[PDB]
């Protein structure tokens, strides 16, 4: 009999990911602070890492990896970038740590374009300002806008693309084939309205299935060419960049973690990263498909009883 | 990457190696202390004597 | 040396205590006359604990036996090992107790106490280093009940900083002698709340249904009662008796089973229970059943409650490795049963030296608030009768009022009271 | 030559203390009997083995050591083990009854009736020095003479010795292998009243030693005797630099000057490797650079954290056996690239390195192999902050019901005492997210 903790009522995932483990018999629920257990579906903030794997004779399992913050925080994102010879990078927008610091490289790289697209984005509450004035007025980051978007018709509309990815105990990188773009139901505006930076499709969001056939129809071209790779070089990228900070491999304990990984993809084809969510959630259809997937790969692979593309490294 | 004071004898070596640079309670109260615990133990047998002998 | 002092009154406490130390002087190597005759030095590196090494290598248990008539001592005297006994330490009187609380605690018994009290000064005198006393006796007589509590309180009196341990038989209609056991059993507990540190619940009717329901055995007797007990005696016991590193001595033992002073009655449990049989049992055979209520003696469902601490022992060679993987699994398949603000609450410790005749075994040492079912089951029996003043008059005969009654009813129900508060917390 | 006297306190103390003074003698070739052939300062000398080590007419090397325990037994094994020539009366203390795991009785009860005597030993032992440099206290968490006595004699040791440096070695609890429940309890008692009077203790973990044992020596159930010798390898090598000729650590208050910036903080953690069990007839003998990388394991490490997640305030690399500074360079700007190494932004990011040729010295048959290289790294991370927090929480799940509590009461400690000790904890822990926390 394996045994688990819930410690994030609030979490749409590991409430199904929960209810499928007692669907199968083989899994008790603890109480919240019942210290012997197999798995923990820990909270999202201060989670007490310093506690698990000393339990004597008990494998113990948690649904996040420590340090994996410093990917999923706006603000520590940038600095992770810049500051990581892995990452140095074209598939990021030109981003600045400014506090309310980069402040004064900021204005060098702006100016230099005002005097030459010079529209910005900042957030962390959002302004897009094509000056610098209240943008600065306005921790946050200040991000290039893409103001060359590629736009689906009919609708003349933006989007941004979901992807999930599953990383193991083992620091195996799978991508759920299954993701979703979250389209903007208004026509983009090239002239402060914030509403287009279920009309055409259920939802607001399209999946890979729909997204994949008007590629082909209107660009002559797939998903996987035009994007996909990108999409899977951006997600080794980043996570194989923080492997040694935040790998499980000879600890104590062991960590697996959800990732939701947000781009964006310009009139060019080109995928960029936007940012990465640590605890996302699921479209709707794709709850109990990737629930079972992470009960698979994640965690019956460690207390034994592809809907995923593995990211070899 | 700097070695410094480095220090040789017959039976090793030692040195530092930079990769950066940067950015009581007296006598009397312990006996005070220990004494007050005594009696409160002291105390604690008393009454219990006295629960006892009732 | 640690020395350790037994005592043991009446007839059930006597004839348990005769057979537990029938039981550890043949593991210890100690024959019927106080020779030794072991074969491994193990049996002799703390048998100071309970014997007293006389002239001639003899060694002589550390015991006093205690009774208000002579029946049952005369049977020791001309029992198995009953010459091993130091015969000043016979202390007994004529009259009996009736099966009477208030002559064995305020007439009877008080005629005798001082001249055991003198048998206890010379042994405590001669020891090196006391650690403390244990009794073996019933609550549902007089003597054992009213005597053996009288006798506690007077050991206290003189030995505040002493452990004082008891092996106390709880009364059960189902194996019963009067009916007023559940008078003299309600008495004896709020004695023993005060003036115990550990105290191992014993009941008549669990040691039945064991010998009935698992051994097969189709009438049982007191005798083979006494000798489930004595065993599980031996085995609470070896912690002390063997070098080892857990309980090792009656304080330590009882800083890490009792968190809170009055909860100190534990409900222990022996394995293997097997009826007539050769085979070799095994680790998880031996835990299994060890943790099943049907070979736990206090006929409380653990399932019922929640433990607050848990001794686990081993005897015979065995694989710790194994042991631990058990004992580790038991708790995970238990969550529920374990209080989750005592971290650690379940200690196991192994012995090498096993009882005679089996090559493995095992003994459980529980403080579970299931506990308070017993003290319930004697205090709905109690007020049955006291209701009515049944059989009153044989108690304001020696004295008593109805006031110490009501008291001890309100005592027995507060005791109660604070198990519930822990099971729910 | 300044000296240093070694106190060791209950049951772990001195079972640790008996097996650190086996490989003592067996580093410095003094035999059972206390001769040592190589000595030809025959009945004195100040050389570097002096300061542990003092010598008599008769030729004999006798221990500057002092065993306490308020039990008979265990110290009965020091007066009849191999070794038992090397000491005289005067330096054994026993009682006759224990602390029964239980911090006030060990402090309050039996501490206040014994303390004199035990001081009265260390002040013999002291009288011989021409220059005390100071006390190492080895000592467990658990016991409850380990905790208990022991703060009360570290409070006395200031007072009687202002001056002095004192250095613990301090085994903390692990349910593997501990057998009271109270002893997260007796942690915090004891680490609250010694913590203005440590200046280093360096903490050992018996659940890391205990996993050190099962995975590299293959054992499957430990024995105090396995655990023993494998932590005295840890003490010899942090104490090889009092003891032999050398340049790094090479008096007491180089511990603090070179670990502890922050005196609260002064918990440095401990790596070893490597262990190697002595059944493999033929290992590969790790380089330098792979027992230098292996200093970044958590699994080499004498507390289970991990130091990634916390900043370091100051590293010590203590060699022993066939390494030169060459290799240790190479190795560090190796792992410097491929490890997550932050420092403190008010701390140099640096390493002190000392080398002693002699590789280290097993027990003949032992079960620990003899390595041609090995090192122990000392470092000051906050990381080790962990298992001030594993200890914390355990503490405050019993103290909110009040369990146990009133063993301490009626030893005459004040309930006041336990919030009190909890509260400095919970200062302690502030300090360390203070100081590792961006
Ligand atoms: C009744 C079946 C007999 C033996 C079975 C098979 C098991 O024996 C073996 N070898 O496994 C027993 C352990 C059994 O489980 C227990 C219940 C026995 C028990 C304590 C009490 C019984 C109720 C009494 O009637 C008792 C007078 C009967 C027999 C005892 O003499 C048995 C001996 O009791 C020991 O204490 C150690 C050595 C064992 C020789
Ligand atoms: N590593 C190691 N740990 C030990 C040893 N002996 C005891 N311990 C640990 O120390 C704790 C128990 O405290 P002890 O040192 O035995 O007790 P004590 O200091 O003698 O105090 P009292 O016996 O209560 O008077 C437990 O966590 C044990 O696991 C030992 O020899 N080696
Ligand atoms: N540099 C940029 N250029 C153009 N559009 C951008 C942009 N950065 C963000 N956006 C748009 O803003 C939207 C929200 O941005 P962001 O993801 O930072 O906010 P958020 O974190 O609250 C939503 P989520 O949590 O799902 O990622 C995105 O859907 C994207 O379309
Ligand atoms: N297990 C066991 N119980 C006994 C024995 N003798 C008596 N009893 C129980 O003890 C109670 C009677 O007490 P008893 O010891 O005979 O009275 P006392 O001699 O005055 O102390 C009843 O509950 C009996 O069931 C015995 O040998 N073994
Ligand atoms: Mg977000
Ligand atoms: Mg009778
Ligand atoms: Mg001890």
């Amino acid at each position: 009999m394996y045994t688990f903790v819930v410690r994030d009522e609030n979490s749409s995932v590991y409430a199904e990911v929960s209810r499928l483990l007692l669907a199968t018999g083989q899994w008790k629920r603890l109480r919240k602070d019942n210290p012997r257990f197999n798995l923990m579906l820990g909270e999202r903030n201060r989670l007490p890492f310093g506690r698990l794997g000393h339990e004597p004779g008990l494998v113990q399992l948690v649904n996040y990896y420590r340090g994996a913050d410093k990917l999923c925080r706006k603000a520590s994102l940038v600095k992770l970038i810049k500051t990581s010879p892995e990452l140095s990078c074209t598939w990021f927008p030109e981003s600045y740590v400014i506090y309310p610091d980069e402040r004064e490289v900021f204005l060098a790289a702006y100016n230099r374009r005002r005097e030459g697209g010079n529209v910005w984005i900042a957030k962390s509450g959002i302004l897009i300002s094509s000056e610098a004035s209240e943008l600065l007025d306005f921790v946050h980051v200040i991000q290039k806008y893409l103001e060359k978007p590629l736009l689906l018709e009919p609708g003349h509309r933006k989007f941004d693309i979901r992807s999930w990815v599953l990383v193991d105990h083992l620091y195996n990188i799978y991508l759920y084939r299954e993701g979703v773009l979250r389209t903007s139901s208004e026509p983009y505006n090239s002239a402060q309205d914030k509403t287009c930076h279920g009309r055409y499709e259920e939802g607001n969001e399209m999946f890979f299935e729909e997204f994949n056939q008007y590629l082909m129809d209107a660009l002559n071209t797939t998903l996987e060419n035009s994007i996909l790779l990108q999409i899977k070089h951006i997600i080794r990228s980043c996570l194989m960049c923080i492997e040694p900070a935040i790998s499980t491999k000879h600890l104590h304990y062991q960590s697996f973690q959800l990732f939701g990984f947000d781009f964006m993809v310009d009139e060019e084809l080109k995928v960029w990263l936007i940012e990465v969510n640590g605890a996302p959630a699921c479209a709707q259809k794709l709850y109990a498909e990737l629930c079972q997937g992470i009960v698979d790969v994640a965690i019956s692979s460690v207390f034994p009883l592809s809907i995923f593309i593995k990211l070899h490294h | 990457m700097e070695v410094i004071e480095l220090n040789k004898c017959t039976s090793g070596q030692s040195f530092e190696v930079i990769l950066k640079p940067p950015s009581d309670p007296s006598l009397e109260e312990i006996q005070k202390k220990l004494e007050a615990a005594e009696e409160r133990r002291k105390y604690q047998e008393a009454e219990l004597l006295k629960h006892l002998a009732e | 040396m640690r020395e350790i002092v037994h005592i043991q009154a009446g007839q059930c406490g006597n004839q348990i205590g005769a057979k537990f130390w029938e039981v550890i002087s043949d593991e210890h190597g100690i024959d019927p006359t106080g020779s030794y005759h072991g074969d491994s030095d193990l049996q002799l590196e703390r048998i100071n604990v309970y014997y007293n090494e006389a002239t001639g290598n003899k060694y002589v248990p550390r015991a006093i036996l205690v009774d208000l008539e002579p029946g049952t001592m005369d049977s020791v005297r001309s029992g198995p090992f009953g010459q091993i006994f130091r015969p000043d330490n016979f202390v007994f009187g004529q009259s009996g107790a009736g099966n009477n609380w208030a002559k064995g605690h305020y007439t009877e018994g008080a005629e005798l106490v001082d001249s055991v009290l003198d048998v206890v000064r010379k042994e405590s005198e001669s020891c090196d280093c006391l650690q403390g006393f244990q009794l073996t006796h019933s609550l549902g007589g007089g003597t054992g009940s009213g005597m053996g509590t009288l006798l506690i309180s007077k050991i206290r009196e003189e030995y505040p900083d002493r452990i004082m341990n008891t092996f106390s038989v709880m009364p059960s209609p189902k194996v019963s002698d009067t009916v007023v056991e559940p008078y003299n059993a309600t008495l004896s507990v709020h004695q023993l709340v005060e003036n115990t540190d550990e105290t191992y619940c014993i009941d008549n009717e669990a040691l039945y249904d064991i010998c009935f329901r698992t051994l097969k055995l189709t009438t049982p007797t007191y005798g083979d009662l006494n000798h489930l007990v004595s065993a599980t005696m031996s085995g609470v016991t070896t912690c002390l008796r063997f070098p080892g590193q857990l309980n090792a001595d009656l304080r330590k033992l009882a800083v890490n089973m009792v968190p809170f002073p009055r909860l100190h009655f534990f409900m222990p449990g022996f394995a293997p229970l097997t009826s007539r049989q050769y085979r070799a049992l095994t680790v998880p055979e031996l835990t299994q059943q060890m943790f099943d209520s049907k070979n736990m003696m206090a006929a409380c469902d653990p399932r019922h409650g929640r433990y607050l601490t848990v001794a686990a022992i081993f005897r015979g060679r065995m694989s710790m490795k194994e042991v631990d993987e058990q004992m580790l699994n038991v708790q995970n398949k238990n969550s529920s049963y374990f209080v989750e603000w005592i971290p650690n609450n379940v200690k196991t410790a192994v012995c090498d030296i096993p009882p005679r005749g089996l090559k493995m075994s095992a003994t459980f040492i529980g403080n579970s608030t299931a506990i308070q079912e017993l003290f319930k089951r004697i205090s709905e029996q109690f007020t049955a009768m006291f209701r009515r003043k049944a059989f009153l008059h044989w108690y304001t005969g020696e004295g008593m009022d109805e006031m110490e009654f009501t008291e001890a009813e309100s005592n027995m129900n507060d005791l109660v009271s604070e198990y519930q508060q822990y099971q729910d917390a | 030559m300044r000296e240093c006297i070694s106190i060791h306190v209950g049951q772990a103390g001195v079972q640790i203390g008996n097996a650190c003074w086996e490989l003592y003698c067996l580093e410095h070739g003094i035999q059972p009997d206390g001769q040592m052939p190589s000595d030809k300062t025959i009945g004195g000398g100040d050389d570097s083995f002096n300061t542990f080590f003092s010598e008599t007419g008769a030729g004999k090397h006798v221990p500057r050591a002092v065993f306490v325990d308020l039990e008979p037994t265990v110290i009965d094994e020091v007066r009849t083990g191999t070794y038992r020539q090397l000491f005289h009366p005067e330096q054994l203390i026993t009682g006759k009854e224990d602390a029964a795991n239980n911090y006030a009785r060990g402090h309050y009860t039996i501490g206040k009736e014994i303390i004199d005597l035990v001081l009265d030993r260390i002040r013999k032992l002291a009288d011989q020095c021409t220059g005390l440099q100071g006390f190492l206290v080895f000592h467990s968490f658990g016991g409850g003479t380990g905790s208990g006595f022991t703060s009360l004699l570290m409070e006395r040791l200031s007072v009687d010795y202002g001056k002095k440096s004192k250095l613990e070695f301090s085994i903390y609890p692990a349910p593997q292998v501990s057998t009271a429940v109270v002893e997260p309890y007796n942690s915090i008692l004891t680490t609250h009243t010694t913590l203005e009077h440590s200046d280093c203790a360096f903490m050992v973990d018996n659940e890391a030693i205990y996993d050190i044992c099962r995975r590299n020596l293959d054992i499957e159930r430990p024995t105090y005797t396995n655990l023993n010798r494998l932590i005295s390898q840890i003490v010899s090598s942090i104490t090889a630099s009092l003891r032999f000729d050398g340049a790094l650590n090479v008096d007491l208050t180089e511990f603090q000057t070179n670990l502890v910036p922050y005196p609260r903080i002064h918990f440095p953690l401990a790596t070893y490797a490597p262990v190697i069990s002595a059944e493999k007839a033929y290992h590969e003998q790790l380089s330098v650079a792979e027992i230098t990388n292996a200093c970044f394991e958590p699994a080499n490490q004498m507390v289970k954290c991990d130091p990634r997640h916390g900043k370091y305030m100051a590293c010590c690399l203590l060699y022993r056996g066939d390494v030169v500074p060459k290799d240790v360079n190479a190795a560090i700007a190796t792992i410097k690239t491929k490890r997550s190494i932050q420092f403190v932004d008010w701390c140099p990011t640096g390493f002190k390195v000392g080398i002693n040729y002699q590789p280290p010295t097993v027990v003949p048959g032992g079960d620990l192999a003899k390595v041609q290289r090995a090192v122990c790294m000392l470092s000051n991370t906050t990381a080790i902050a962990e298992a001030w927090a594993r200890l914390d929480h355990k503490f405050d799940l019993m103290y909110a019901k009040r369990a146990f509590v009133h063993w301490y009461v009626g030893e005459g400690m004040e309930e006041g005492e336990f919030s009190e000790a909890r509260e400095d904890m919970a200062a302690l822990e502030k300090d360390y997210e203070e100081v590792g926390v961006d």
